[PDB]
Formats: structure tokens, C-alpha cells, sequence
């Protein structure tokens, strides 16, 4: 189904629960006479941003919320501004997950984060604390098992803990992120991964415990915890092990924080059908009614209304989900995040290693982080004899990041010249610039080069730079310059004051 | 002359001299589409290096923060005179604003 | 994407491909070379779709006109042939292949019309267009008529309108001024008033077109037709015994119809300028290579002056260069579509009596200005039309708008801050800010694009200064960004900017 | 000076929400209007200039910038000297 007006056409996960979403569209149009179609693309999320600029995407669409920042960026979204009563419906937290520069861009509708999961009958009475853990420990490599095994490989699993005392990815405030104010290296990140490292240099943890590792010993009944989402609860109910889902343990006092998906509702910003969409998303589906259909389909996990989470929460996992996602961070929905990936899962390794101390390790890391997130949206290093290749191939294509020197853009400019010598036919052109109105008589010939101007900045030089997430810094200096440029010219080429309408 | 920064590149190869707009410096010539730091300079004619425009900005926002604080303390000066006495913190507060905005900016000017 | 080390040539199917493939295995004999000549359907207006993306042949025959759109979007390489290598070619062919003071393409071939007729009916062709209503008398009384040739399209009746001082743009050193239409002139007037009372007097009827004068001559019904090279063929094939000659003059002066020069171009995008340079200056541009080429299929007049003369001999090629030595170089500004369009109508309408040879011209005169400082493409949107674009958010077009004159579009770009970041579920609001824009970090910053329209009047548009190589629009558009950004930054910031002044 | 179609303006990105003026005073748009007045485009814009305005200024630049050439020479051709300065005003008092 194309969007057609009049009508509603709705994108979701094959994974989800559709069929339930489908019932509360027959809901719609019986009670409204609006068709509600359901439907569930492959790769769904990768066509929306390919079909949605020509206007043939959905007319809603269900997503990870920091995928929506990509569609956002592009102006794919509708903003939205629900009424205050019905906002107060939903938890505020998740609110801040479909906030993109300050617009809300879509609906929360369930929420996701790692807990810590432990085996009672190993470990009736899990751990409050990180710091008990070494000492659980000890008592249970004496019966030949062990306290915790989790995925130390990806800082998606192991943030949370160095997190806990002051780390962040991007500082959130207001629904913006700064990337200019990164949390890798500040005292709560060192204090946390220290408390990681130790764990592995006393022999607690082993330093390549990965996904699979942890999931069979646990699963096995070898450790009597490890951390983990929802996705893993399947898995652990083949197996015979009893175990629960809880609080993740604090550190220094304070609640471990993994990084809360939000799955959220999007409205197309082609489609004709906005009040529809609002009315079936704020009237049907984000009510007791609407989510129990769908949960009922396949389990939502906990959801972004209130009322409604009450009531599944009485399942003490979905409880702890939605506790551990409340004392944790939302996932920042810009791309800026590909360089805190790329630098923190580094830190980490070299860290346990002991390749590096925790101080310098994310010394590093905090500075490769601010470079990648200045230099753009993903990671790329060009080596320098394949960038100088570039540049004496006349290519300016590329900005960026390049090995040895740092950040490279460019600026644009077009030069105007005179013909001097325009009666000489049998001879070559001979040229002069000219400032910037550029008027001539018209029997002069005029000629225009492109001027591409490379620009070289070291990585402490691009931090001082006013880069954003949301616009691109060097605009504004390639504005700055043709500006300047302007200026100057004018005043060279005629001084007679220009004839400005100026308002008020 | 930092060694790759300032070079220009010319999208439109051409034959023909094209000399500067005072008439003394051939620019370039001869289907040459790369510019030196030195040529670069001259075309353009004017130029402004990111660490200054940086200072710059620090500069006007900061001035610009100290003139809004200011227009905020004489709202409160407003109130306290005509005996609007709850204000009298807001106004202490108000002032080291104030002035730290003040000595960011002359810091930023200092640097230009 | 162009293959470096060969050569891929592109010339029209009625040309002689095949000789010039031969020239180019003499090349390749040579230097090793291949050399692969193409003939592809609509070449033409295949060629800007692809040599914009890199692509194409590395050579391009076709008609100089065509090549003035090319070079406008810097599709072809500026050749530099020597001083020497030019005087080997007429000095006229070379102000064809000029565009905006720069040589883009080598003349190869020449081409006008001429005055055509009938050995056995008119052994003496008439010399002045004046003595042919006496020679329509004579012949009329032994049934046959004078001259016949169509009359529906301006190309062929412009030779008797320009004799007298009629052009379409005027030209001065490489350049057309497109402000300077010479369509209303009183040498305009003067020989479209000598067409029309052929037409009145009945020597000739305002009907006939292409194929009924063609018809006419070729079956040895009327002593004359005007018509080109690429219609002798035919009249080989009907046995008619026809002569080529110098058209007529009018009121003295000879008549002037434009001229196309067949032209060799070199792409912008191609790896191999030199070896094209190589190819064109050395095997083509000779005695030898035209010949292989004028072999296939004759090239007509040449450009070069020693094959020219040795082609001459034909007093049919003679004539066609005599004509094209007198006539109008067909300005290679696309802007010619105005004139066409406009001059269509003008003689239709005076040859049908529907006009007069003053309104019509001075409609037309009007017309191609308007339409020529509109852009390329003829078209008149009619203002419903244009209304619902612009209720839709669309702002393409650019051009004439019936009733209101000529649209275009100015750009903006306006930035914004939050002033609400923090309230309580309320309606985000936002307030402009000035041309620097920069804000603290925790500011939140939203940016509008804005397209302003701009409206001109015919008589509005026919005053300013513009071009046909640089639109108006442009300059006009950064003046605009210049004072909004010059009046914004004092609002911004009194601060002095931190500007590197050397030179 | 407001007529039909002249200084109208269209923004591309369709947003709720109010954009009030530089100096707070005025509503240029909001709640998803995308077309704007001549008058909020001007007070959006600040500054403008016409094309026919923009034209006596270009003319009167070039006959200065001749006079300024034509000068040096004598300033080492009255006729052009004072021609150059006529059209000048000629332009100028048509600003």
C-alpha cells in the first residue's frame, strides 16, 4: 500500500506484534471509517529514508528511536505536539527519546535496557553493589563456579558500570546533544573502569569473556549472574536455570546507567493523513486497550504508559527493565554516536590489557571521540599520500579526518575576470580580476574560475571550532569568508552608497 | 606556508594568463589548477583564520550575555526602587553574572 | 570514464563517417591509435546528458550553433591552434567557432543557402530580387512562374529581410549582445515589404511551403527555388538541368542568409586533448583528409582554403561560399530560440495580410527580446498555472508568466533560536537571529530556507543590463545575501573581525 | 510597491510552531504556515534592493569607474571627462 488520502498505511518490524497492531486498526475503522493497513517490510528502516524523500514511504513507522534522528535530519518526520494531558500519559524520560534539536519527532511506545539476571539458586540474594562482587566472588570459586560473566567486548555492556560515577556519551539537555562536551575521560568514567580492570587483573572476570561466552555459562549454570536485555530470556527459559531479572547493581552509591532504547511511533512528513495518524497513535494504540492488543500479539516488554506498565510490570523482569531504563541514559539518537563506539571499545581493550593505564586509555579515547564527532557522522582516517592524491588530482571531494595532519575542508569561491586584450584574435587571452559587483560594459568579455580552497586543521585546532551535531561548522565559515571577501571587493570597485530598502 | 593548508584548486583548466586585479601578479596561466598559499591569498584578497573567528565569537557572545544580564538587573532595579523587596538576591547574583561575562570577553579580546 | 589512448568521435549519419573512419586508420597507421567514429541518434542532445557526467566521445561534430549551449556549461576544451594553422582556414569560419572571446571547435565545412534555377527555363538568372516580377510576367505568359520557396519558416525568407539591415543579435568580437535585436529595423521592413507585395502582386503565394516548392522547381514548373546543398540530390535524381548561384541582392546589397559551419569540438572531459589536437590539425584538417571525408559524402564548402579551392571548381560549391561570404554567421547563443519563435510569426502574419509589415515586426522585435532575456526555452505559463505552483510550495520555474511578465527566485537561508527550550508542553517558539548566528552550545538553533519571488514586466526586464553568457539573476541574488549579511552582522556583534588584508 | 506577486516568499521546511521577528514584536509565521506576505518577507529579510534600483546603481558605477580611468590620463578629454560625469547624475538623480 502507497500512502492515499483518506487512508492509513503503517510500517513495523516483522518481529513485532502486527497482527495485534492490525486489530486496533479494524478498532479505527470501525469506529472511524479509516482504513488501517499493516504492514511489515524487509529492511524497513534502510527503505524509509531511500522512498520517503519521493513521498511512497508509510504514513507511520515503527522504530528504534535513535534511528529517527537520521530521518529527522533529513526533514522525514512530522513534528509533533501532543496536548499537555496526553503527554503526562507517558513517562517523561521516554519523551526525551523522540526529542531531535528540541522537536518532538515521534511517540514512545516501549522501552528497553540491560539488567542484571542472576541464578537463585546459586545466588538467592543478589548484589546491591559492584563492590560486594569480588568477595561474592571468591565464595563462589571455592564451590567451582563464579559470581558474573558478561560481554566485556562491546562498551554497550560494559558502559553502564563506568557510567555509573559521571560518564556520558553527549551531553543531553533541553532534547539537544553537545558534541562538544564528551564524558569519556571525567573522574566517574576512570573510577568505574578501574573498578572494571581490577575485576579482571584479580581474576574475577576474564578479559575475552564475550556475547557468547557470558550466555553459555549462564545458560549453563557455571555463573551465578551475567547482564543482559530482554532478547536473552528466551534462551535462559530453554535452559534449566532459575533465575531473575533485577536492579543493576550501584557503584559508589550510585545506579549503574546502560543506554535506554526507545521503540517509537514516526509520522511521514509526506503524508497527507497527520490528524488521522495522530488520532489513531494518541486515541488507539498509546492506551490500555491499544498496547494490550499488541503486547498480546508478541510481548512488548515494558511500555512508555504509565497505566499500562503497572500492570506488566507485575512481572518482576519487566519491572526491572523498566527500573534499570530509568536510572539509565537515553541512546542519543545522532550519528556522532559511530565515534563513541569506535573509541571507547578501544579503551576498554587496552585498559584490560594493561597495554594501557584506565587514566591514559580514556585520556585517548575522549580525544579520539571529539576529533571523529567533529570530523563527521562516521569513521574515516585517509592516509595522507591518498588525500595528496586527491588534491593533485583536482578532486575536493573529500573532508575529513587525514593521517598525520588532522581535519581537512574546503571553502568555495568564484573569481571574475576581464578579457584585456579582446580585439588580438590570434593570440592567447589575456586576463584581469575584478572586484565584487563585477560590473562591466556590456561589450566586455567576462570570465569566471571556481576557486576550491583546502583548509588544514590539527585535531586540538578543529576541538576550539564551533562544530554541532545538527549543522555543519564549516558553513558558516564559508560564509564568513565570502562575506569578507565581499566587503573588501566592493569598496575597491565603486564606493557610491548601494541603493538598500531597509524595513522599520 | 604551513605546508598543505591554503592551496586552491581550479575547477575550469583554460589557457590564457590571468593576472590579479591590480594587474602586477599572474595568478596562473597556462592550464595550471593549483594555486599556491601565496596566490590563494592574493585572489582572494581578504581572509580570516578559524582560530580567530573562534575568538570572535567567544568575544560577541560573551558581550552579548553581558548586555542581556544587564538589561535583566535594571528590571530588578526597577522592582527594588519602587519597593519590590524580594529581589535584593536576585540582583547580588545577578552581578557576579555579570561580570564574569565581562572578563570572558576582555580575555577573548585580549586574544585578538 | 572516457578511455585514455583511443579516440571516440561522434558526426551526424548524413555525414561522411565512413571517409572519416579512414582518416582515422591512416592514424591509427601512424601513431597507433584507434580511432572509432560513431553516429548515434539525436548525437546532438545526447552529447551535454553525457560529457556532463564525464562520458562521451572525445570529438563532436555538428554545427557550430549547437556549440554555443556546449561551452556555455563547459563542455568543450578551449583549442589553441596557431597563428599560422588558422590563416589555412577563411578568417569567418573562425568567428563561428568563437564563444565569449574563446575558440571551442575547429571549423570544418560551410553551409548557406542560395538562389537555384532552371538552365533551360532561365539560362540568366536574375541578379536583384527587384527584376523578379518582370521575370514572373515574362514566364507567367509560357507558363511556368519566376521563383518559388518556402515561405512558412524564417530561415529561408531571412536573406532578403537582413539584406537591408535586419540581423537577430548583433555581433561584436566574439560576443552577441542579446539586447540588440535588429528584427524591427527599417532594413527589416524594407525587404519584408519587397516579400509581401511579391505575394500581393501573385508572384508568389503565402502558402507554399518546403515540399510544394520542392515539388515546384524539380518538376520544371518554376525558374527558381532557394534552397541548400542537402537539396541537390534530389534534383540530381528529377534530371533537371539546375545551376547554383549568388542570391540576389536587394536594394543593392546582397542578401545575407545565415551560415553553419560544420565543427570539430574537443570534450572538457577527455583524457586525450592532445592526440584529438594531433588528429584534427594533422590528418583531418589537410587536403587529404577532407577529401576522404568529402569522398563519403560531399562536405560542401570547406573552411580550409586549399581544399576550398580545389572544390570550387563545382560552381555550385563556389556559389554556397559566395552566399556564406556575404550572409550572417547563425549566432550560436541559445537565446536564438526567441528570434526564431518570434520572426516565425511575423512573417506569417505579414504574408498573409493579416498584418502589417510594421506591427508584425515590431511584435516581433518586442517578443524576442522578452523571450530572449527569459531564458532558452520558449514558454509562457499561463498565471493560473503558475499560482498553483506556487500554492504548492514549488518554486522551479524561472521564465515569462502571461500577464505579469518574467519570475524568478531569490534565495535566503534564516536561523532561529529556541526561546522556549525549556517550557513546560507548550508550542516551541522561536525567534530570529543575526547573520553570524553563533549561540551558546546549549542554544537550540533552527534554520528556514526562503525562496522570495521576484516579478518583472516585459518593459521592466527589457531595461536591465544582463547578458546572454551570465544570467542577471545570479548577481542579483548575491547582492541580496550581501546587504542582508552586512546589515545583520552590526545587529550581531560591533566587534571588529579579526580580517588577514594582504595584497 | 505591493503588488500581485512581487516579494512573496515560500519556506521549504514546515515546522509547528511560532517564528517571531528579530525584535520579538512581530509573528512573521507559524502553525505550519509556509507562505509569507510581501510585509513578513521584508521584515524576515531586513534589506532589499530592486533589480531596476540595482541597474541606475550598476550604470552610475561604470561611467565613475570610467571617469576614474579616463582621468589618470588627463591627470598627466573634457568632453569624455564631463560626458562620463552627466551620465553619471543621470543615473544618480534616477536613485
Amino acid at each position: 500500500m502507497k500512502i492515499e488520502e483518506g487512508k492509513l498505511v503503517i510500517w513495523i518490524n516483522g518481529d513485532k506484534g502486527y497482527n495485534g497492531l492490525a486489530e486496533v486498526g479494524k478498532k479505527f475503522e470501525k469506529d472511524t471509517g479509516i482504513k488501517v493497513t499493516v504492514e511489515h517490510p524487509d529492511k524497513l528502516e534502510e527503505k524509509f529514508p531511500q522512498v520517503a524523500a519521493t513521498g511512497d514511504g508509510p504514513d507511520i513507522i515503527f522504530w528504534a528511536h535513535d534511528r529517527f534522528g537520521g530521518y529527522a535530519q533529513s526533514g522525514l518526520l512530522a513534528e509533533i505536539t501532543p496536548a499537555a494531558a496526553f503527554q503526562d500519559k507517558l513517562y517523561p524520560f521516554t519523551w526525551d527519546a523522540v526529542r531531535y534539536n528540541g522537536k518532538l519527532i515521534a511517540y514512545p511506545i516501549a522501552v528497553e535496557a540491560l539488567s542484571l539476571i542472576y541464578n537463585k539458586d546459586l545466588l538467592p540474594n543478589p548484589p546491591k553493589t559492584w563492590e560486594e562482587i569480588p568477595a561474592l566472588d571468591k565464595e563462589l570459586k571455592a564451590k567451582g563456579k563464579s559470581a558474573l560473566m558478561f560481554n566485556l567486548q562491546e562498551p554497550y555492556f560494559t558502559w553502564p558500570l563506568i557510567a555509573a560515577d559521571g560518564g556520558y556519551a553527549f551531553k543531553y539537555a533541553a532534547g539537544k546533544y553537545d558534541i562538544k562536551d564528551v564524558g569519556v575521560d571525567n573522574a566517574g568514567a576512570k573510577a568505574g573502569l578501574t573498578f572494571l580492570v581490577d575485576l579482571i587483573k584479580n581474576k574475577h572476570m576474564n578479559a575475552d569473556t564475550d556475547y557468547s561466552i557470558a550466555e553459555a555459562a549462564f545458560n549453563k549454570g557455571e555463573t551465578a549472574m551475567t547482564i543482559n536485555g530482554p532478547w536473552a530470556w528466551s534462551n535462559i527459559d530453554t535452559s534449566a536455570v532459575n533465575y531473575g531479572v533485577t536492579v543493576l547493581p550501584t557503584f559508589k552509591g550510585q545506579p549503574s546507567k546502560p543506554f535506554v532504547g526507545v521503540l517509537s511511533a514516526g509520522i511521514n512528513a509526506a503524508s497527507p493523513n497527520k490528524e488521522l495518524a495522530k488520532e489513531f497513535l494518541e486515541n488507539y494504540l498509546l492506551t490500555d486497550e491499544g498496547l494490550e492488543a499488541v503486547n498480546k500479539d508478541k510481548p512488548l516488554g515494558a511500555v512508555a504508559l504509565k497505566s499500562y506498565e503497572e500492570e506488566l510490570a507485575k512481572d518482576p523482569r519487566i519491572a526491572a527493565t523498566m527500573e534499570n531504563a530509568q536510572k539509565g541514559e537515553i541512546m542519543p539518537n545522532i550519528p556522532q554516536m559511530s565515534a563513541f563506539w569506535y573509541a571507547v571499545r578501544t579503551a576498554v581493550i587496552n585498559a584490560a590489557s594493561g597495554r594501557q593505564t584506565v587514566d591514559e586509555a580514556l585520556k585517548d579515547a575522549q580525544t579520539a571521540a571529539r576529533a571523529f564527532a567533529a570530523a563527521g557522522k562516521e569513521i574515516e582516517i585517509k592516509k595522507l599520500p591518498e588525500f595528496e592524491a586527491m588534491v593533485n588530482a583536482g578532486n575536493t571531494t573529500y573532508t575529513g579526518l587525514v593521517e598525520g595532519i588532522g581535519y581537512v575542508y574546503w571553502t568555495t569561491e568564484t573569481l571574475y575576470f576581464i578579457r584585456t586584450n579582446p580585439e588580438q584574435l590570434w593570440a592567447i587571452p589575456k586576463y584581469q580580476q575584478i572586484p565584487f559587483p563585477y560590473f562591466q560594459r556590456k561589450d566586455a568579455i567576462i570570465e569566471t574560475k571556481t576557486l576550491h580552497t583546502l583548509h588544514v586543521l590539527s585535531k586540538d585546532e578543529l576541538l576550539k571550532l564551533d562544530y554541532d551535531a545538527y549543522y555543519a561548522f564549516y558553513g558558516i565559515v564559508e560564509e564568513m569568508l565570502k562575506f569578507i571577501h565581499r566587503a573588501d571587493a566592493i569598496k575597491s570597485y565603486c564606493e557610491i552608497p548601494l541603493p538598500i530598502i531597509k524595513s522599520k | 606556508g604551513d605546508g598543505l593548508s591554503l592551496i586552491s584548486i581550479i575547477d575550469e583548466v583554460g589557457n590564457g594568463e590571468y593576472w590579479s586585479a591590480a594587474g602586477d601578479i599572474l595568478l596562473f596561466a597556462a592550464g595550471k589548477t593549483k594555486l599556491s598559499p601565496y596566490m590563494t591569498v592574493i585572489s582572494l584578497g581578504t581572509w580570516m583564520y578559524e582560530t580567530d573567528l573562534m575568538q570572535w565569537r567567544l568575544a560577541c557572545i560573551n558581550y552579548s550575555d553581558y548586555k542581556k544580564t544587564l538589561i535583566k538587573y535594571r528590571e530588578l532595579q526597577k522592582k527594588f526602587e519602587s519597593g519590590d523587596k524580594s529581589v535584593e538576591e536576585k540582583m547580588n547574583e545577578c552581578h557576579k553574572i555579570l561580570n564574569s561575562h565581562y572578563i570572558e570577553m576582555q580575555k577573548n579580546l585580549g586574544n585578538l
